[PDB]
């Protein structure tokens, strides 16, 4: 689609390597650990999808 | 003092261990956007320049 096709995601960077057939339906934000991150953040607090 | 657009300021970065955290002194930055790498393993890889 033309700028489209949204239902379709990934994940680009994850906490840890998903394990062999492992499955995960949520998208929680990674911690940056170097500053207390609640909501948007820096570092390593982007949106992974 | 930093240089115009059209005569952007290169310089070559060789033969030095880069710490990719001194990035993050500051923090304001909108745009600390990364293509084709994740931010946050920029220290586990290593570059020739």
């Amino acid at each position: 689609k033309v700028g489209g096709n949204y239902n379709y995601l990934y994940r680009l960077f994850r906490k840890s390597n998903l394990k062999p057939f492992e499955r995960d339906i949520s998208t929680e934000i990674y911690q940056a650990g170097n500053k207390p991150c609640n909501g948007v953040a820096g570092f390593n607090c982007y949106f992974p999808l | 003092r930093f240089a115009s657009v059209y005569a952007w300021n290169r310089k070559r970065i060789s033969n030095c261990v880069a710490d990719y955290s001194v990035l993050y002194n500051f923090a304001p930055f909108f745009a600390f956007k990364c293509y084709g790498v994740s931010p946050t393993k920029l220290n586990d890889l290593c570059f020739t320049n």
